[PDB]
C-alpha cells in the first residue's frame, strides 16, 4: 500500500490506545452529575 | 495461439482502490442526510464540516490536490468557523427551530422523483460511466511530458493573463463583501 | 460489580414477602417514607438542562426582546 | 451520480424547513458544493483546467455570500433577538 | 381518419392533471401549521 | 335585467368575484422565507414538468384556470 495510508492508520491506532489505557485502567465512577 | 490480450496486476507502480470512492460517496450522503434532519444548528454545521471533508478527500483521491486542499483551507478552515462563531453566540432555543417534519415526507417523495428523473438525463456520459464492464486504458507520452506542471501551476499560467478579467471581477466581489459587511454591522467610531 | 450475576438474576423472580411476626418501623416510633416523595431530590443532580431544552417562547416575551439590543456594535 | 444526490440534499433542506433560517443558509452551500463538484469531475474527464478555475471562482463567491449572509443575519438578530420564524 | 380510444386517453388526462394536483396537496400538508401527519 | 342579471353577469359580478379571488391569493403572501422558498421550488418543478413531458398546452390552461377557481372559493 501507499505510505500516507499506513501513516494515518498508525497514528489512529496510537490515538485509540491512549483511550484504552484510560478506559481500561482509570477508575470510572458512574455518577456523572439560562441568560441572555 | 494463446490469448493475444494479456491482463496482469501491477506490483509497485499501482494506484488506489476505486473502492474508496464508493465509501466516500456513502459517508458524504450519510453526512448530508444528517445536516438537514439534525435538530440543533450547531450539529448541522458539524455534519457540514464532515461533508466538506469527504468531498475534499474524494477530490484528492482522484488527483485534484490543489482544489481539494483549497476546499479544506476555505470551507472547513474559514467559512464553517464563521458559522460556528455566529451559532455559538446567537441565542438559539432548539425547539423554536423544530417543525413538523413528518408532514413533508410526501412532498419529499414527490420532489425527489421529479428532480432525479429529469436532471440525471442532463449529465454527460463520462460522469455516469460508473457482466462485461468497460475498462479505461492509459499509455505514456514523451513530447507532452517534457516539463509537466502541477494543476496549480497550470491554473497560474492562465489565471493572471488570458482569463485575468475573471480575477478583476472576483477582486471586486471580495472588496464589496468587505465594505458592505463592515458597514451593516459596526457602529462607526 | 457488573450489576448482573447468576444469583442476582434469580433474585429478580422473587417478590418481597413481609414477615407478619416481625416488628416494623412503627414499633420504633418511626414512619417510613415512600420513594415518590424523594425522586426529585436524589435525581436533580442528573438533570441535563441548558438553554437549548427550554420551551418555545410566547408572544408577550418576544415583544420584551424588542426593548433590548442583542448585539454590541461598538465592541 | 454523487453530485446529483448532494444537490437533492440541498433541495430537501428547503423542503423540510419551516423554522430554520440557518438551514436555509446551510442548504444553499450544499447546493454550491454539488455544482462545483460536478464541474470538477467533468473537468478531469475532458483534461480541461478551465473547469478547475471555474470551481475556484465559485468557491470564492460562495465564501463572500457567507460573509454577506452572516453579516445580514447579524444585523437582523441585533434588533430581533431571535432567528426563529413564528408559525 | 384514425379513430382513437377515448377511455385510454381520458385516463391519461386524469393521471396527468390529477398527478399535478397531488403535488399541490403535498404543498398543503407540508405547509400545515399543526402535526397533521403524512397520510393527511 | 338592468339592475339584475346584467349587473350580476357583468360589472357587479366581476367586482364581487375578483375581490374575493385576490384576497385569497394575497392570503398566500406571509413574509415567511421558509414558505417562499417552497413556492419557488414548486414553481420550478411545474416548469420542468411542462417543458420536458411535452405536455399539451391545453393541459396547462386547465390547471391555471382550475387554480383560479379554487382561489375564488373561500375556506
Ligand atoms: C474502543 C475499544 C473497545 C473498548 C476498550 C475499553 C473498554 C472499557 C470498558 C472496560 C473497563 C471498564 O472500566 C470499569 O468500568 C466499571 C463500570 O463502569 C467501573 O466500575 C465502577 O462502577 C460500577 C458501576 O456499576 C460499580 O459497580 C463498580 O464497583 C465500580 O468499580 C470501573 O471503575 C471501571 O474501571
Ligand atoms: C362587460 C363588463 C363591464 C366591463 C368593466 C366594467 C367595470 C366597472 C366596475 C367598477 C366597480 C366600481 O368600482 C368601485 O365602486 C365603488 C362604489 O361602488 C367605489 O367606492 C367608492 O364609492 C363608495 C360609495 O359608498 C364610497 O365608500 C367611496 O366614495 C368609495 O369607496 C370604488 O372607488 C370603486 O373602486
Ligand atoms: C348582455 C350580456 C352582457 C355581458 C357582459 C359581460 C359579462 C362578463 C362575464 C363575466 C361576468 C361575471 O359573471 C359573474 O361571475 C361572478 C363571480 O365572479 C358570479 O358572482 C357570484 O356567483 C355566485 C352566484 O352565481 C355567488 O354565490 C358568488 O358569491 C358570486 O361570486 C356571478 O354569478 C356571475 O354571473
Amino acid at each position: 500500500m501507499s505510505a500516507m495510508s499506513i501513516y494515518i492508520i498508525f497514528v489512529s491506532i496510537i490515538a485509540i490506545l491512549f483511550l484504552a489505557i484510560d478506559l481500561i485502567f482509570a477508575p470510572h465512577n458512574p455518577y456523572k452529575e439560562q441568560s441572555r | 495461439s494463446q490469448i493475444s490480450l494479456l491482463l496482469l496486476k501491477e506490483i509497485y507502480t499501482n494506484g488506489s482502490t476505486h473502492i474508496m470512492l464508493d465509501i466516500l460517496s456513502v459517508l458524504a450522503v450519510i453526512s448530508g442526510i444528517c445536516v438537514i434532519i439534525s435538530k440543533n444548528p450547531i450539529v448541522s454545521v458539524l455534519h457540514l464540516i464532515g461533508l466538506f471533508a469527504y468531498v475534499s478527500f474524494y477530490l484528492i483521491l482522484i488527483g485534484l490536490n490543489f482544489v481539494g486542499l483549497s476546499y479544506l483551507i476555505v470551507y472547513i478552515g474559514a467559512v464553517s468557523i464563521l458559522f460556528l462563531f455566529i451559532l455559538m453566540l446567537i441565542n438559539i432555543r432548539t425547539s423554536e427551530l423544530q417543525s413538523n417534519t413528518s408532514n413533508s415526507i410526501p412532498l419529499t417523495i414527490l420532489v425527489g422523483i421529479i428532480i432525479s428523473s429529469f436532471l440525471f438525463k442532463m449529465l454527460p456520459y463520462g460522469v455516469i460511466i460508473s457482466k462485461n464492464d468497460l475498462f479505461f486504458i492509459t499509455s505514456k507520452i514523451w513530447d507532452g511530458a517534457l516539463a509537466e506542471n502541477n494543476h496549480i501551476s497550470s491554473i497560474g499560467n492562465i489565471m493572471y493573463t488570458n482569463y485575468n478579467v475573471w480575477l478583476i471581477l472576483a477582486s471586486f466581489i471580495l472588496l464589496l463583501a468587505m465594505v458592505g459587511a463592515i458597514v451593516i454591522t459596526i457602529k462607526p467610531r | 460489580d457488573t450489576g448482573l450475576s447468576r444469583d442476582q438474576v434469580e433474585r429478580e423472580f422473587h417478590d418481597q414477602v413481609i414477615d407478619p411476626t416481625a416488628k416494623t418501623f412503627k414499633d420504633l416510633g418511626m414512619e417510613p417514607t415512600d420513594i415518590s416523595k424523594w425522586t426529585y431530590h436524589y435525581l436533580l443532580p442528573y438533570r441535563p438542562s441548558t438553554y437549548y431544552d427550554l420551551p418555545p417562547s410566547t408572544e408577550k416575551e418576544m415583544r420584551e426582546e424588542r426593548k433590548y439590543l442583542h448585539v454590541l456594535d461598538d465592541q | 451520480n454523487i453530485t446529483l444526490i448532494l444537490f437533492l440534499i440541498g433541495i430537501l433542506g428547503f423542503v423540510l424547513n419551516r423554522k430554520n433560517i440557518i438551514l436555509m443558509l446551510i442548504s444553499i452551500e450544499i447546493m454550491l458544493l454539488s455544482i462545483t463538484f460536478l464541474i470538477l469531475l467533468s473537468s478531469l474527464n475532458m483534461d480541461d483546467i478551465i473547469g478547475q478555475t471555474y470551481a475556484i471562482y465559485i468557491i470564492v463567491v460562495a465564501g463572500a455570500e457567507s460573509a454577506i449572509g452572516l453579516g445580514i443575519l447579524v444585523a437582523f438578530y441585533r434588533l430581533r433577538g431571535s432567528i426563529a420564524i413564528e408559525y | 381518419y384514425h379513430p382513437k380510444d377515448a377511455v385510454h386517453l381520458g385516463l391519461k388526462g386524469a393521471a396527468v392533471v390529477g398527478g399535478i394536483g397531488l403535488l399541490f396537496a403535498a404543498v398543503r400538508t407540508s405547509l400545515a401549521r399543526k402535526n397533521v401527519g403524512p397520510w393527511a | 335585467l338592468d339592475k339584475g342579471s346584467i349587473e350580476l353577469f357583468g360589472p357587479y359580478g366581476l367586482e364581487r368575484g375578483l375581490v374575493k379571488l385576490s384576497k385569497n391569493i394575497s392570503s398566500l403572501s406571509t413574509s415567511h422565507v421558509t414558505t417562499y422558498a417552497l413556492y419557488i421550488l414548486v414553481g420550478f418543478i411545474l416548469y420542468l414538468i411542462y417543458n420536458n413531458l411535452l405536455l399539451d398546452y391545453s393541459y396547462l390552461l386547465l390547471i391555471i384556470i382550475l387554480l383560479l377557481l379554487l382561489m375564488m372559493i373561500g375556506e
